[PDB]
């Protein structure tokens, strides 16, 4: 089977600027008949269907504006926005209809650029509403950072925690573009009863260094 | 192996209703 | 005016069978294709397979004979899409695509698609959410702000929505996706950044609906002592 592969999974772009993606496929495209290449592009915004941009690598579906273009041939394709605008923030992924089974590209996810914005990180012990019904959920919010890439590190007893928490990221914000993390770490009261130190260190591109929010059970 | 019973028949259907 | 309409949210029980339906409108049923593809939540698309409707005949991606099967009804205009032996790894979107014809050949582009169909795959049962406090509080201060929030945690199936003040509260607010837990059932959490000066004179209450299982909770979130 075909591979598509488009680099990178993600870019951030400033809207005006000039927008190049990238496709290659582990197969040439190229019919030699014809001399066509058998490859398409599509957009697909967050929720909504796939829509098509771009067909025979190159030739533009009716309606598309004239800012889409593609390009490439056999192995190697691009798909360029002259000057991006807002509403083309979307996932555009490639396809090759050129042998059964036909295969798509992972896609390249379009984000707005921004200046770094370090997170605000708080922390909140579990509700004693909670602790009553035996389980205990420490839950660490990193609020409006940019960019998306964060580490959330969870400290009981300054003891690793792995494999007991799960996370939780906001799309982009459409006002200050940037974005919200939520990680939930979830215990045992049995468990969480055994240590007294819960925190959390954030890793990030606005941190100097590591910051840590922690509290210690049954103090205020 | 363009010899398949899906892009034959395709063919000869789209021939039998053009 | 080409159209291609879906049928709506299934939620089915491990093992069991689903038909999903694309009916057609706009054009002449017999002369484009139909092609079925599956997207996972956050992944990408996935080729099912194709069926000539004016034919009848199919062709199937290797991974998914035996599991999908192809049909078209002439008389309904309608493509069908059947599902045997469903599991987790089923739960995605299924969308219902179409293709030109053109000179008798098939190997042609994907120019309308439908709005697709979510097919989730779950043994668990209905259940109402419980609403906990994320407290907020004035020595507990970052970036200029306090936080609060609600915890929503054990319901199933999806949506919950989650207003603050019966929607007065709007800005500052982030309502996060929900996870899937391995229990089967989901959890989330809601979070808003207030003023940490006004929390003993403004009012802060999360509004938790669950249609599925008619659970309407307000809970108030307020500082610990």
């Amino acid at each position: 089977d075909i591979v598509m592969s488009q680099s990178p999974s993600s870019l951030a772009v400033s809207v005006g600027e000039k927008v190049t993606m990238s496709c290659k496929s582990s197969q040439s495209l190229l019919y030699s008949s014809n001399q066509k290449n058998y490859l398409a592009w599509y957009q697909q915004k967050p929720g909504q269907s796939p829509k098509l941009l771009i067909y025979w690598a190159s030739t533009r579906d009716s309606g598309v504006p004239d800012r889409f273009t593609g390009s490439g041939s056999g192995t190697d394709f691009t798909l360029t926005i002259s000057s991006v605008k807002a509403e083309d923030l979307a996932v555009y992924c490639c396809q090759q209809y050129y042998n059964y089974p036909f295969t798509f590209g992972a896609g390249t996810k379009l984000e707005i650029k921004r200046t770094v914005a370090a997170p605000s990180v708080f922390i909140f012990p579990p509700s004693d509403e909670q602790l009553k019904s035996g389980t205990a959920s420490v839950v660490c919010l990193l609020n409006n950072f940019y960019p998306r890439e964060a580490k959330v590190q969870w400290k009981v007893d300054n003891a690793l925690q792995s494999g007991n928490s799960q996370e939780s990221v906001t799309e982009q914000d459409s006002k200050d573009s940037t974005y919200s993390l939520s990680s939930t770490l979830t215990l045992s009261k049995a468990d969480y009863e055994k240590h007294k130190v819960y925190a959390c260190e954030v890793t990030h591109q606005g941190l100097s260094s590591p910051v840590t929010k922690s509290f210690n059970r049954g103090e205020c | 192996s363009l010899w398949n019973w899906f892009n034959i028949t395709n063919w000869l259907w789209y021939i039998k209703k053009k | 005016q080409v159209q291609l309409q879906q049928s709506g949210t299934d939620l089915v029980r491990p093992g069991t069978s689903v038909k999903v339906s694309c009916k057609a409108s706009g054009y002449a049923f017999t002369t484009y294709f139909i092609e079925w593809v599956k997207q996972r939540p956050g992944q990408g698309l996935e080729w099912i397979g194709v069926i000539n409707p004016g034919s009848g005949i199919p062709n199937y991606n290797e991974m998914f004979k035996g599991k999908a099967t192809l049909t078209a009804d002439k008389s309904s205009s309608t493509a069908y899409l059947h599902l045997s032996s469903l599991t987790s790894d089923d739960s995605a979107v299924y969308f219902c695509a179409r293709a030109p014809y053109y000179y008798g050949s098939s190997y042609y582009y994907f120019d309308v698609w439908g709005a697709g169909t979510t097919v989730t795959v779950s043994s668990a049962s209905t259940k109402g959410p419980s609403v906990f406090p994320l407290a907020p509080s004035s020595k507990s201060t970052s970036g200029g702000t306090a936080a609060l929030g609600c915890l929503v945690k054990d319901y199933f199936p999806e949506p919950v929505t989650v207003s603050w003040n019966s929607g007065a509260l709007t800005s500052g607010v982030h309502t996060f996706p929900a996870v899937l837990q391995s229990s089967g059932l989901y959890s989330l959490s809601s979070v808003v950044t207030v003023p940490s000066s006004s929390l003993g004179t403004q009012t802060y209450i999360c509004n938790v609906n669950h249609k599925p299982s008619n659970t309407k909770v307000d809970k108030k979130v307020e500082p610990k002592s």
